[PDB]
RNA sequence: ACACCAACGGCGAAAGCACUCUGCUGGGCCGACACUGACACUGAGAGACGAAAGCUAGGGGAGCGAAUGGGAUUAGAUACCCCAGUAGUCCUAGCCGUAAACGAUGGAUACUAGGCGCUGUGCGUAUCGACCCGUGCAGUGUUGUAGCUAACGCGUUAAGUAUCCC
């Protein structure tokens, strides 16, 4: 299941970001946010590598 | 849990205290450790060995320590005097 | 809402300096009219709530003031503390719980608390620690006194039945608001001060001769002859209420 | 004089280069103190077991106006002055109830100063 | 019986020691502030049971409201096996620090 | 009383060697590995 | 030994105080002969009970 | 600042991290096929973090303590010793971006004796419950075969055999 990985990582970045911006100095979870961004980004380049229209739907969903 | 023997020896210069210890619910073999002629601590060495065991109950550790203490005590008095 | 009919109008004219007309508080004059704000120091309405609706800039102060209403029909101004959420409710009284913004007498409260507006005796309006960040703490209390560390590094046992507005008073950032326009000193009604070396011997005791004159006297003095370093200007027997100067 | 009660604590500040033998009552008003610097000799000699013996002897020889039976000793600190002091009090042999240590055992409070490099 | 509700929120247990003097308004008023917790928490609040007063090791420093007087050797050992949202535990800490008859209140989170 | 010394004997339980340890400076793992390696091997 | 099934809490002052000395200080794993997990868990529990003044931080020295 | 606990121990990518408790939150490990189906590795330039000392701004300042000052040793002593002791040490917000930042060992995968250990989980035995034995893995350590090495040594966590990338 791929779109649950992208969507799940998106909610991960939402909850972790609204953690981090009202907190502002945790330099440990910064790596977690950046590993999630990079991991999701290699997924988006993967599904963009496979398809057009379907990845256009992944952009249009979020 | 078997039960226990300190053996002391007094010769004028030198104490030895020798702690022979015994088994808990876990089958173990102690020696008798003999603590030695130089001024290096006998009670601390003995008691610490017992505490390191936990295999020794408090009553057991204490009774042997009391006997050990008594001999070190007699030894100190004889060394300060000449008893022999 | 300006022109509150609480700005109280008539004053003594600007930043005055005249006793009989002689300059007696030096370097004063200039600026705007600076119409004062009659604010409510001594809260004479206890155990009735009141919201906060406006943080107005008082030109008489270093800090801001705020307009507070009531459940009854009144309007007052009080010093708002740090943390004055707009719309937040303050209430004076004897048993009112501790909140950043309300007032209570100095007995019914714990020790070790940030309070700005305290009274030195009963009946007065408000004396101590009311500047733009002046915060007074409490050391433990006594039978009829209370040792209070006020923001000078100075402790003072005080009468325990004195009103006190608990909170750290806001507008702290005037520690760093620079006057770098270099004529903004004159906008506050503060004329430039001349220096003692560059005056004449009829005016200042350090009226010199040729060149940048060294200070000449055994001690640097005021323009009226008293030594201006270390000489404590305090009457030897006034109160004996302070514990240690701690300065 | 004093309260005239023959029980009282003895404290032995055994320093690394000195000893102090003080003796006081239960409340803490000292009835006598005598140290190694008290009993005559002073310098590198003070703080040796002969100074502990002489300082303890000249300390508790002057409590014979009390004649304290029930003694209890509360020593403190490191040094070569402990064991000679306890042999001195047991030499006077008065009813030494219990000796004890009250040495300050810190829980990493302050930084102790530089190592000596001598 | 306790694993019924912890779908949704958390589980705790607060240890709080008390004054040894009073016997009245001690089971009462501290259960009333437990009802203040009930306004806060509202979950399976059970087993708030009391433990007998015994001599503790060493305690000073009551800090009454302007008292700062009483040393102690004894104290009533309350412990609340309560159950709440993880939000609003710090106000339970302030409630169990500021009140007079509660000193040295350490909460925990049993698993 | 007899001339027996159990305060020295009991003293080596928690030795006064935690006070000759704490006279000189707080220093890190070089001398804590020397003193605590020699001390972890003195009790074994 | 002495695990006794129920977990070690500050409320269990039976197996706790078999682990401290009468001088009141925590004994190591090789003395108490437990696992690492038992040792750390009684460590945190003992220091909790140290907060509640159930246990002394120092016991006054005694003779005779 | 956090004694005993403290262990040749646990975690972090490194630097680092230990009085306890709570809250938010990262990361790891293990199982079942529960799902997708190569989404993988490395990474120029780039970006982040980055002990200590240092600097800007404001607090705070007990101990320790460069500089400094006095005493001593000394031919001399700006040094080791001793007594005072300022910046600093701590905290807030930044800057600085270096260390023997060391495992003196970039990362990743696959394969190649064992012994003795520790930590985490999994299965079976044993009891029916804590043990206890073997093990399946992952990580950490110590001796060590083969092989490599100028030698010392390293040796399944290679400095072995190969492949890739800087």
């Amino acid at each position: 299941s791929v779109e649950f990985q992208v969507f799940c990582f998106t909610n991960k970045i939402r909850r972790l970001t609204l953690h981090l911006e009202l907190h502002k100095k945790d330099y440990s979870s910064q790596r977690g946010l950046r590993k999630t961004l990079g991991k999701r980004q290699r997924l988006l380049a993967y599904l963009l590598k496979i398809n057009g229209v379907r990845y256009k739907e992944l952009i249009s969903k979020l | 849990k078997p039960r226990l023997v300190l053996k002391f020896i007094w010769m004028e210069k030198n104490i030895g205290l020798a702690l022979d210890q015994t088994i808990p619910g876990h089958g173990t073999v102690p020696l008798s450790p003999y603590y030695f002629w130089p001024r290096k601590d006998a009670w601390e060495e003995l008691k610490v060995l017992l505490e390191n065991k936990p295999w020794i109950s408090q009553k057991q550790m204490i009774i042997l320590l009391n006997q050990a203490t008594d001999i070190i005590n007699l030894w100190q008095q004889s060394g300060g005097n000449l008893a022999s | 809402n300006p022109r509150n009919n609480l700005i109280s109008g008539q004053r003594r004219c600007g930043k005055g300096r005249n006793a009989r007309g002689i300059i007696t508080a030096r370097h004063r004059g200039g600026g705007h009219k600076r119409l004062y704000r009659k604010i409510d120091f001594r809260r004479n309405e206890k155990d009735i709530y009141g919201k906060i609706v406006t943080i107005e800039y008082d030109p008489n102060r270093n800090a801001y003031i705020c307009l507070i209403h009531y459940g009854d029909g009144e309007k007052r101004y009080i010093l708002h503390p740090r943390g004055a959420i707009i719309g937040d409710t303050i209430v004076s009284g004897t048993e009112v719980p501790i909140k950043m913004g309300n007032a209570l007498p100095l007995t019914d409260m714990p020790l070790g608390t940030a309070i700005h507006n305290i009274e030195i005796t009963l009946g007065r309006g408000g004396q101590l620690a009311r500047a733009a960040g002046a915060v007074a703490k409490l050391i433990a209390k006594e039978g009829k006194s209370a040792t209070l560390k006020l923001p000078s590094g100075e402790v003072r046992l005080i009468s325990k039945n004195c009103s006190a507005t608990v909170g750290q008073v806001g507008n702290v950032g005037v520690n760093q608001k620079r006057l770098g326009r270099a004529g903004s000193k004159r906008w506050l009604g503060k004329r430039p001060v001349v220096r003692g070396v560059v005056m004449n011997p009829v005016d200042h005791p350090h009226g010199g001769g040729e060149g940048r004159a060294p200070i000449g006297r055994k001690s640097p003095t005021t323009p009226w002859g008293y030594p201006a370093l270390g000489r404590r200007s305090r009457k030897r027997n006034k109160y004996s209420d302070n514990f240690i100067i701690r300065r | 004089s004093a309260r005239k009660i023959p029980k009282g604590v003895i404290h032995v500040q055994a320093s690394f280069n000195n000893t102090i033998v003080t003796v006081t009552d239960v409340r803490g008003r000292v009835v006598s103190w005598a140290s190694a610097g008290t009993c005559g000799f002073r310098g590198t000699k003070r703080g040796t077991p002969f100074a502990a013996q002489t300082a303890a002897g000249n300390a508790i020889r002057t409590v014979v106006e009390q004649g304290m039976q029930r003694a209890e000793v509360m020593i403190k600190g490191p040094g070569l002055g402990r064991d000679a002091a306890l042999r001195a009090i047991r030499r006077s042999g008065i009813l030494l109830s219990f000796v004890r240590d009250v040495t300050p055992m810190p829980h990493n409070g302050c930084r102790p100063p530089k190592k000596r490099r001598v | 019986p306790e694993p019924q509700c912890p779908p949704g929120l958390r589980q705790y247990e607060t240890m709080a020691v008390l004054r040894p003097d009073m016997t009245e308004d001690e089971r009462l008023t501290l259960t009333q502030k437990y009802e203040e917790l009930l306004v806060a928490g509202g979950a399976m609040y059970v087993e708030v049971f009391n433990r007998g007063v015994i001599p503790l090791a060493y305690s000073i420093k009551r800090k009454n409201k302007a008292g700062e007087t009483n040393n102690y050797l004894d104290g009533i050992y309350l412990l609340f096996t309560y159950f709440t949202k993880p939000e609003s535990i710090s106000p339970l800490e302030a409630a169990l620090v500021t009140d007079d008859d509660v000193i040295r209140s350490s909460s925990f989170k049993i698993r | 009383n007899e001339e027996r010394l159990l305060n020295r004997f009991r003293r080596e339980v928690m030795r006064a060697g935690v006070i000759q340890e704490c006279k000189r400076r707080r220093y890190f793992e070089n001398k804590q590995e020397e003193k605590k390696r020699k001390h972890r091997e003195a009790a074994k | 030994p002495i695990q006794s099934g129920d977990r070690i809490d500050y409320r269990n002052m039976s197996l706790i105080s078999r682990f401290i000395s009468e001088q009141g200080k925590i004994l190591s794993r090789r003395v108490n002969r437990l696992t690492l997990k038992q040792q750390r868990l009684i460590t945190s529990a003992i220091k909790q009970a140290r907060i509640l003044s159930l246990l002394p931080f120092l016991n006054n020295e005694k003779q005779f």
